RNA sequence: UUAAGUUAUUAAGGGCGCACGGUGGAUGCCUUGGCACUAGAAGCCGAUGAAGGACGUUACUAACGACGAUAUGCUUUGGGGA
RNA sequence: CCGAUAGUGAACCAGUACCGUGAGGGAAAGGUGAAAAGCACCCCGGAAGGGGAGUGAAAUAGAACCUGAAACCGUGUGCUU
RNA sequence: CAAUGGUAGGAGAGCGUUCUAAGGGCGUUGAAGCAUGAUCGUAAGGACAUGUGGAGCGCUUAGAAGUGAGAAUGCCGGUGUGAGUAGCGAAAGACGGGUGAGAAUCCCGUCCACCGAUUGACUAAGGUUUCCAGAGGAAGGCUCGUCCGCUCUGGGUUAGUC
RNA sequence: CGCGAGCUGGGUUCAGAACGUCGUGAGACAGUUCGGUCCCUAUCCGUCGUGGGCGUAGGAAAUUUGAGAGGAGCUGUCCUU
RNA sequence: AUGAUGAGGUUAAUAGGUUCGAGGUGGAAGCAUGGUGACAUGUGGAGCUGACGAAUACUAAUCGAUCGAAGACUUAAU
C-alpha cells in the first residue's frame, strides 16, 4: 500500500530541494513526474530519480499499480554538512557550509 | 531594439556573426533574444539576395562573414553566392517571413530559453 | 548597519510565505500525450 | 609588495642547518631541547 | 420580495498543543592509557666510535615496530611441543 | 586517584597535523557485533544512494556502526487567528 | 497566647551528586541512561507506569569530597539569525559537428576578437613530480563539468666538451 | 547651538616642523604658522512607492457619491481715474 | 525594477518582415564625358535610412490547461 524510496547525503542545501518537493506533494505520479522533468531547477534531476527508485520499488516488491499512485508525502531534512572556508580581506578568515539533503518519497495507492 | 546584454562593436559583430552562421546552416539554436534580434537582420540580407543587382551584392557584404561551404562533390562556395544563387530563388515569390522559430525548453547551465532558429 | 536583534523563527517562517516556485506551464503533447511546456516543443517526440 | 621570507636554500642551511647549531655551544643547546622534546626535525 | 439588524465561513501564512523524522554528539555504561606512591634490582654510555638519527632491508607495497648488505634477520646451548 | 572537554600534550602512528625564518608554539581525534557472521541474489540508478530478500538476539547494531539529550531543521494535523 | 517583609550580614535545619565501610537488596522474566505522563512532600526534590536500552544499580547507617552554574565582552563543541541576501576576484565571444546519465562551461572545426619591448620564446633563484599516456568524478575548482595544476594506475630527467 | 549609519572637513583636538614667549632641561602655551587615513552589504520602528491574501451574506464586468486626507495659498511695476 | 497597468492572441494587425510614406543625411554603385594626375560633371534631391504613419497574415501569438455562484438567521413592512 506504501512504497519507499530515500537518497541520502544529496550535496543540495535542504531548503533549496524543499522549493521543488513543495509541489509534488499529494499529486499523481505522472502529473508528477511531468513537473520535475520541466521544472527547471537544480534539485529537480535528483528527484525526478528518487520518484523512479519509488515507482519501481512499488512495482517490483509489492506488485501494486503505477496509475492510481499518488504521493502520500514527500520531504527533505538535513544531512551531514561539509565545514569550508572562503579567503576573505585583511586576512580574515568566512566561513561556508556546504549543506547537504536526506530526500525522502513515499507513494500509496490511497488504500489499506 | 535590444542590446543583448553587451557593447556596440561586440553587439555587431555578434549579430552579423550569427546571420551568417544561420545562412550556413540553415537552422540554428539560441537564446530567445538574440534570435529576436537575429531575425530582422537576416531577413534583410535574404532581401538584398531577392533583387541581386550589384549594387545590393556589394551592400549585403558588409554583413555577411566570409566563410566557404563544401558542397556536395566538393563543390566550393561562399555565403554571398549561396545568398544570392540557392535563397534568393527559393524566395522568389514569397513576401516576408523567411524564418521561423521554435521555442524549447530552458537550457541546464542557465534558464535561458534557448530556441531554434530556423530559414524557413 | 547590522541586525538589532534576532529575526525569530515566527518573523522567518512570516517573510518566506510569498517565497515559492511557482508549478511549471506544463500542457499535454497532442502527438505523444507526454507533457510538454506550453509554446515549447515536445522534447520527447520534437513537434510543433 | 615585497613580502618577508625571500627563500633561499643556502641561507636557511647556513644560518640554519645541523653543523650551524654544532659550531656553538648555544646551538649545541637547542639541539640538546629538541632531542629532550623528542622533535623529528632537530634543524 | 423589499428593508432594518445580527452572525458564520475563510487561513496566503502564523500561534499553541500532539505525533513522527533528521542533524548533533551531551548522558549512562566501558578501557587501549594516564596519575600518585610502597617494596626490591639498578644508578655511566662513548675513539672497543656513544646518545640520537638518515638511508635501507620482505614475495608484492607505503606506514609503524624489528633488524642492518649475513638486513622482517644468521650461529650456538637450555628449554621449547604444532 | 581520572575514566576520553577527565586523566599525560599525546589511550588513536603525538611533540605528530599545523603555525613560525627561527628559537619555539602546538592540537582535534577511543567504543558495530558474541562471532565478521561485513548484507549471496533481485529491483531503480552512470554512480552515490536506496527498497526487498538473507546474516544476527537486535541492522533506526550496516561499517561516519553502543546508548543518542538540547539548540536547530522538517512533515502531518486537534484548537485557534 | 504571641511572633513570621527584608539587602551587606550572623545563626540553624535540611535536599541533592560521586566514592568508600558494613548490613540488606534489585537486575536479559531487562540495570544505568534517555523520553513521555493528568503523581507525592513545606522547598531543595522523591516515586510509580509506559516506550527506547542491552548491563549493571538501588535502599539503611556512617564516613570522605574535583558536590550543585545563568551571566566572568568566560573556554571547547554543535546550531541558528542577517538570507536564499552580499559576493562569484580587471577582459569577447558566437555557431556547426562529436562525446556522454547529464553540456554556455569538455574535444574538433569555421568565423570573430585581445597581446604582441609581450599574455611570445629562453634562462636563473624558489617550488619539488605539479611533467607524460590511460582511466575516474566523492572531494578541490567561487557556477557547471564528460574537463584539469584533483584523484587511481603505469611511465618519464641519458654529457670527457653545457 | 535641527540634520556626518545624508555629504564636506576649512577651524579645532594626535604624532612632523618652524617662529615669539616661558622653563637651566626634558618641554610648554587654547599664542601663531605649514602639513596631516571621515569605516559600516539596513534586522526592527519610521517614511516614499509598489504587489499578493482575505472581508464587505451569491459569483462578476464597468461607472461612481464623498466620511476624511493631502496641495496650492506670495507679490511687483506701469497706465487710468 | 519585478510583479502590476494597458494594446493583442488566427473569428488576429500585437510584434517582426515586405510595400509605400514622413523625417534625417546629402548626390550611392556602374557607366559615359573631360583631366598627366590629384579630380569633376550627367545619370539621379540619387542612394541609405533605429524607434515615426499606413496597408498586407509572409513569420510568430498554433495546441491546450487552471480558477470561478447556486445565495444565513431575526423582526417589521409585505
Ligand atoms: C578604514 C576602516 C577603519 O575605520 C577607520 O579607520 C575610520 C576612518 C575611523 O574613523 C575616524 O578616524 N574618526 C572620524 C574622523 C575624525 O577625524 C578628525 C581629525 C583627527 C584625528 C586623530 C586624532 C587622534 C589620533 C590618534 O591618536 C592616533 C593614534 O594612533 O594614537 C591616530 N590617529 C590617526 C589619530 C587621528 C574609525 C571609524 C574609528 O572610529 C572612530 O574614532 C574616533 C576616535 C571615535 C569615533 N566615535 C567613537 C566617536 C569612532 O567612530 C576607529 C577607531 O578607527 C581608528 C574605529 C575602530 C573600531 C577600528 O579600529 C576599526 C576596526 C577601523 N580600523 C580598521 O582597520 O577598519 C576600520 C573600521
Ligand atoms: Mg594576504
Amino acid at each position: 500500500m506504501e512504497a519507499k524510496a530515500v537518497a541520502r547525503t544529496i550535496r543540495i542545501a535542504p531548503r533549496k530541494v524543499r522549493l521543488v518537493l513543495d509541489l509534488i506533494r499529494g499529486k499523481n505520479a505522472a502529473e508528477a513526474i511531468a513537473i520535475l522533468k520541466l521544472t527547471n531547477k537544480a534539485s529537480s534531476p535528483v528527484i525526478e530519480k528518487v520518484l523512479m527508485s519509488a515507482l519501481a520499488n512499488a512495482e517490483h516488491n509489492y506488485d501494486m499499480n503505477t496509475d492510481e499512485l499518488v504521493v502520500k508525502e514527500a520531504y527533505a531534512n538535513e544531512g551531514p554538512t561539509l565545514k569550508r572556508f572562503r579567503p576573505r580581506a585583511q586576512g580574515r578568515a568566512s566561513a561556508i557550509n556546504k549543506r547537504t539533503s536526506h530526500i525522502t518519497i513515499v507513494v500509496s495507492d490511497g488504500k489499506e | 531594439y535590444r542590446k543583448l546584454g553587451r557593447t556596440s562593436d561586440q553587439r555587431k559583430a555578434m549579430l552579423r556573426d550569427l546571420a551568417t552562421s544561420l545562412i550556413i546552416s540553415e537552422r540554428i539554436e539560441t537564446t530567445e533574444a538574440r534570435a529576436k534580434e537575429v531575425r530582422s537582420v537576416v531577413e534583410k540580407l535574404i532581401t538584398l539576395g531577392k533583387k541581386g543587382d550589384l549594387a545590393s551584392r556589394r551592400n549585403a557584404a558588409k554583413t555577411l562573414r566570409n566563410v566557404e561551404i563544401l558542397n556536395e562533390d566538393e563543390t566550393t562556395q561562399t555565403a554571398l553566392q549561396k545568398l544570392f544563387g540557392e535563397i534568393a530563388e527559393r524566395y522568389t515569390e514569397r513576401q516576408g517571413g523567411y524564418t521561423r522559430i521554435l521555442k524549447q525548453g530552458p537550457r541546464r547551465g542557465d534558464g535561458a530559453e534557448s530556441v531554434i532558429i530556423e530559414l524557413v | 548597519a547590522v541586525p538589532k536583534r534576532r529575526t525569530s523563527k515566527t518573523r522567518k517562517n512570516k517573510r518566506r510565505t510569498h517565497f515559492k516556485i511557482s508549478v511549471p506551464g506544463m500542457t499535454e503533447c497532442p502527438n505523444c500525450g507526454e507533457y510538454k511546456l506550453s509554446h515549447r516543443v515536445c522534447k520527447n517526440c520534437g513537434s510543433y | 609588495v615585497k613580502r618577508t621570507y625571500q627563500p633561499n636554500k643556502r641561507k636557511h642551511s647556513k644560518v640554519h642547518g645541523f653543523r650551524k647549531r654544532m659550531s656553538t655551544k648555544n646551538g649545541r643547546k637547542v639541539l640538546a631541547r629538541r632531542r629532550r622534546k623528542g622533535r623529528k626535525v632537530l634543524s
